[PDB]
RNA sequence: CGCCUCCUAAAAGGUAACGGAGGCGCCCAAAGGUCCCCUCAGGCGGGACGGAAAUCCGCCGGAGAGCGCAAGGGUAGAAGG
RNA sequence: AAAUG
RNA sequence: CGCGGGGUGGAGCAGCCUGGUAGCUCGUCGGGCUCAUAACCCGAAGGUCGUCGGUUCAAAUCCGGCCCCCGCAACCA
């Protein structure tokens, strides 16, 4: 007879789309409950704090020092 | 406004604030 | 919840809702704001 | 006599639709002073049973003014929304005894929760019974403070149910203009109607009329 | 341990930014462009000599950077300065098409 | 009135002292008056209605600045009212606001204090800056004994760019400031 | 709709139309068979007891008779009414359900089993004070309180003095 | 009406007046007045800044009183704080020292009561 | 017995047990938009009633505060006031 | 009405 | 080994869901009535709320671990 034995559906959460890799507009390219990684060129966050793509392009992880985590996302030039 | 000091102790006090009216019974005299 | 309880929104004489939930008990009796409506556009809205 | 030639002004029989009784409700007054527009409606419902009384306020599109001396008890800055409100008189529990002892020159009496408690507490038998003490349900209680006393000079009337199962209540002023009461004849309808206990057997409104201050009640539909 | 954090900017996405300084005797303005770190226009107040109201003043540097600025491509920008509280030192500058 | 009794003295009869005392090199450099303060707790935003403004326009009666109204930052249980609004009432004081103040205080105020054998040396310590309380607020001269349905102690607390006590010390001293030395 | 193996002391739940309270509780569970449980309860308002049994499966169906706190304000009618001093409510309960409504107080604050916003029960405390309005200054007299209900009393007891009066029995408890 | 430190009486005659003061009897009060020439029937509520002044200035110098005097007095009371002066050894012990029955009574140098049991 | 958080879960995700440990069935008409402002908890002084934090002043204090509620990630170049 | 030593 | 409820003035019980309130009866000590003792009348004192944690602005109360408490079960072999 125990007091325990819950938890929650996992929410497979992380990046999901890594650095050099071929998006398209709309692509969430993170998932994450902070803001473990910010917002970056061309990559607006949502709600959630769900990265996603603003243009076709690639995906860049800048590490900004104290400044935070980024990931652009430099279109195709 | 200016005002007076008028103590009791003679000593009158030429100064600003509210109502040139004032008796301060007791200036600087002890 | 009861001290909650659910209401939509009415374009003034006539039909269309928005439905929100007022709150009874702390702002309450009673409550209208401004919304657009299906037909034409922006308006008051009273509850019902 | 006098009211023969006034009464006249009534088919007994007839059923008139609020408007129809409207131009005539104005015929109906003639005084030496304003007379305000009464309405009464035998409602179906049992006083004895407690659930079905019948407690609920309501603001007006038209009619009712500051023709009530409104009196704010409560603590700290309330007074200030409460001054500012048209609060004509002010204070907490130093004002209780004014009314306490004698003094009584108003009409409604609003308050806050916080200074709530001490009111009825000494205040209860004195106008309970007057239903001038503050209850939610006739929302004259709270907080808001500000615009319940803003408003009780707008339109915003009570009306609870008597023992006979009737409720009457001022829908506004005999020179008012035309479709104005008529309208605000309605809006106490309406409301009064919206407030029916769940277990009330039988036809709501049963009797409905338009009377004047002083003499003639039209009965009307009140579904006009 | 920061006095005033500013970063109405930082607030800047829409790039070309009117980047403004409040001197107290004097005021300069440069259209910067991030994202390159390059600034691409300048014209400062008294660095210029001009006038002597000081908001009249500004006035001046602002249709200065204008003019300068359009006939290099500049037409439509971002404004800002930091404690910029956008008021009386306005510089309500005519042509630069950014609007505001 | 952008000048005053005490602000000349200060000018033309510190200023000079604690140069040739403490041998300061650059005119700023030497102990100037920031602001001082005047607040009051009351604690008095209990119940019956706690109206206490009279302590608001009468703290500013004396200074001629309507005070601003402080809140309880936390709430506390031990002692009634808590979360916020209820008591606080204060008032900063600068330029000749602050000048045409100290001198009344310094000249008819401290004065009448029930015993009052000069002001306690040790309230300034490590602080560019002084600190003392008053139990009454009759203490001054645009308020009487009648107008006052209640007593009203306060604290008033004078800031400087000095850097030390001496510094400090002396300087509120050059001033007139009685010591219970 | 709570089953019983879910019951408590104090659980209120709806049983034959009434409203009781568990005041017993036991689960029973001998020889192999299903388990039981074996309760008792009390009305809200009447005071009649019933202890009984359930099964295992078998649902109540639970109330919401919580405790608020009334205020006496005023009589009328064959009725006197209260307040919540919290919601500031107002009450009408028919003399009945007023457990000792006389040797109360127009201004005295009681209890109320509210259910559904409406007093089943409203009882003061066990003794109130109360102003003696009567009694000749002649040992154990009677004295009609200021709420007209007689009580017997001693003898020092006298016209105007205050006394206090266990609302159960209505016995002289002591003076003011 | 603020006497030798503010403490001020009102609407009554002077002479009692200043009996509303720590260090003023009905004694002093009657030796004040004469010593400035003053009505002692004259209400507080009028009289020359003169008569006042004059009179705050006897008062405050002629003799030391409440607060100083009033304090002072505790200190009198300490010094019996020596090794054990009786007269201290009473006072350190909230009891009468003058020498009272205390038996019963006494009540006044010991708050209300304790009662207790018996035997 | 459904839902959330942490661990187990073996540095992507996912992953069991009558494994360990806690939450929810709501709530806010401002606790929502936007625009402009402000920066904390604590600590050492210093101060009338004033605990040991009521209010005030001075420093020192990058976040230990806060963010309605569990825990977690997050966050003062605000998500806080 | 009202116990005991 | 589980199942539920209980530890509150000296004794026996309220109060706990609905956190800000210690309610009752007896007992105790003081004082009267008596020659005296009861009774009876007058008045008073007394509760870490089992402990140790946590939650809250605050807890007898809400939350957990222990300690004693009372009652219920332990069946098919
Ligand atoms: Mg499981
Ligand atoms: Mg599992
Ligand atoms: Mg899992
Ligand atoms: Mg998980
Ligand atoms: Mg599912
Ligand atoms: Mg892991
Ligand atoms: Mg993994
Ligand atoms: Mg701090
Ligand atoms: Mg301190
Ligand atoms: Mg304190
Ligand atoms: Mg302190
Ligand atoms: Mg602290
Ligand atoms: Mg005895």
């Amino acid at each position: 007879s125990t007091r325990n034995g819950r938890d929650s559906q996992a929410k497979r959460l992380g990046v999901k789309r890594y650095e050099g890799q071929v998006v398209r507009a709309g692509n969430i390219l993170v998932r994450q409950r902070g803001t473990r990684f910010k917002p970056g060129k061309n990559v607006g966050m949502g709600r959630d704090f769900t990265l996603f793509a603003l243009v076709d392009g690639v995906v860049e992880f800048q590490d900004r020092g104290r400044l935070g985590r980024y990931v652009h996302v430099r279109p195709l030039a | 406004v200016p005002a007076r000091i008028i103590c009791g102790c003679g000593n009158v006090i030429e100064t600003y604030s509210t109502k040139p009216e004032i008796y301060v019974e007791v200036c600087s005299k002890c | 919840v009861r001290i909650k309880l659910l209401l939509e929104c009415t374009e003034c004489k006539r039909r269309n809702y928005a439905t929100e939930k007022n709150k009874r008990n702390t702002p309450n009796k009673l409550e209208l704001r401004k919304y657009c409506p299906w037909c034409r556009k922006h308006t008051v809205h009273r509850e019902v | 006599k006098r009211y023969r030639a006034l009464l006249e002004k009534v088919d007994p029989n007839k059923v008139y639709t609020i408007d129809e009784a409207a131009r005539l409700v104005k015929e109906l007054a003639t005084a030496k002073f304003d007379e305000t527009v009464e309405v009464h409606a035998k409602l179906g419902i049992d006083p004895r049973r407690s659930d079905q009384n019948v407690r609920g306020t309501v603001s007006l599109p038209h009619g009712l003014g500051k023709q009530v001396r409104v009196l704010a008890i409560a603590k700290g800055e309330k007074i200030k929304e409460a001054e500012e409100a048209g609060a004509d008189y002010v204070g907490g529990e130093e004002i209780i005894q004014k009314i306490l002892d004698g003094w009584m020159d108003f009409d409604a009496v609003v308050a806050t929760p916080d200074v709530m408690g001490a009111v009825g507490s000494k205040l209860g038998r004195i106008l309970g019974p007057r239903g001038l003490l503050p209850n939610p349900k006739a929302g004259t209680v709270g907080f808001n403070i500000g615009e319940i006393i803003r408003e009780i000079k707008a339109g915003r009337i009570e009306f609870r149910n008597d023992k006979t199962g009737a409720i009457h209540a001022p829908v506004g002023k005999a020179s008012f203009p035309p479709e104005k009461l008529a309208d605000n004849i309605r809006a106490f309808i309406r409301a009064l109607e919206a407030h029916k206990p769940e277990g009330a057997k039988g036809t709501f409104l049963r009797s409905v009329y338009v009377t004047t201050t002083m003499g003639p009640s039209v009965r009307i539909n009140p579904h006009s | 341990r920061r006095k005033f954090r500013v970063r109405n900017r930082i607030k800047r996405t829409g790039r070309l930014r009117l980047s403004v300084f409040r001197s107290l005797k004097h005021i300069y303005a440069q259209i910067i462009d991030d994202e390159k770190g390059v600034t691409l226009v300048s014209a400062s107040s008294l660095a210029l000599k001009l006038k002597g109201n000081k908001t009249e003043v500004a006035r001046q540097v602002g249709r200065a950077l204008a003019e300068k600025a359009l006939a290099l491509g500049i037409k439509q920008v971002a404004f800002d300065r930091g404690p910029y509280k956008y008021h009386g030192r306005v510089k309500a500058l005519a042509e630069g098409a950014r609007e505001g | 009135p952008l000048d005053v009794a005490l602000k000349r003295k200060y000018y033309e009869e510190v200023r000079p002292e604690l140069i040739r005392r403490f041998g300061y090199q650059n005119v700023w450099e030497v102990p100037r008056l920031e602001k001082v303060v005047i607040n009051q707790g009351l604690g008095e935003a209990k119940e019956d209605a706690r109206i206490l403004e009279k302590a608001a326009q009468e703290l500013a009666l004396i200074t001629g600045q309507k005070p601003a109204v402080t809140r309880a930052k936390k709430s506390i249980s031990n002692f009634k009212l808590r979360k916020g609004m209820p008591i606080g009432l204060r008032v900063t004081l600068r330029r000749d606001r602050m000048w045409i103040f100290l001198e009344k205080l310094l000249n008819v105020a401290l004065p009448r204090i029930r015993d009052f054998r000069g002001l306690n040396p040790n309230s300034f310590d490590g602080r560019g800056n002084y600190n003392l309380g008053l139990r009454e607020q009759l203490i001054f001269p645009e308020i009487t004994y009648d107008m006052v349905d209640a007593l009203r102690g306060m604290d008033i607390a004078v800031v400087t760019t000095a850097e030390t006590d001496e510094e400090a010390r002396a300087l509120l001293e050059l001033l007139g400031f009685p010591f219970r030395k | 709709m709570i089953s019983v193996t879910d019951l408590r002391p104090g659980t209120k739940v709806k049983m034959d139309g009434g409203l009781w309270e568990c005041v017993e509780y036991q689960h029973q569970k001998l020889g192999r068979g299903g388990a039981k449980v074996v309760a008792k309860f009390k009305n809200l308002e009447t005071g009649a007891t019933v202890e009984r049994t359930f099964n295992s499966g078998e649902k109540l169906e639970d109330i919401y008779v919580e405790t608020r706190e009334l205020q006496y304000l005023y009589p009328e009618g064959e009725e006197m009414v209260f307040m919540d001093l919290e919601t500031y409510e107002q009450f009408a309960v028919p003399r009945s359900r007023v457990v000792g409504a006389e040797f109360f107080k127009e201004g005295m604050t009681a209890l109320g089993d509210m259910y559904e916003g409406q007093p089943i029960k409203v009882t003061p405390p066990t003794v109130v004070e109360l102003k003696v309005v009567d009694t000749p200054p002649g040992g154990s007299k009677p004295a009609t309180l200021e709420t007209g209900a007689v009580v017997q009393v001693p003898l020092f007891v006298e016209p105007g003095e205050v006394i206090k009066v266990d609302t159960r029995t209505g016995e002289y408890v002591g003076r003011a | 009406a603020r006497i030798a430190g503010v403490e001020i009486p009102r609407n009554k005659r002077v002479d009692v007046a200043l009996t509303y003061i720590y260090g003023i009897g009905k004694a002093r009060a009657k030796e004040a007045l004469e010593k400035t020439g003053i009505n002692p029937a004259t209400r507080v509520k009028d009289l020359t800044e003169a008569e006042v002044v004059r009179l705050r200035e006897y008062v405050e110098n002629t003799w030391k009183l409440e607060g100083e005097l009033r304090a002072e007095v505790a200190a009198n009371i300490k010094r019996l704080m020596d090794i054990g002066c009786y007269r201290g050894l009473r006072h350190r012990r909230g009891l009468p020292v003058r020498g009272q029955r205390t038996r019963t009574n006494a009540r006044t140098r010991k708050g209300p009561r304790k009662t207790v049991a018996g035997k």
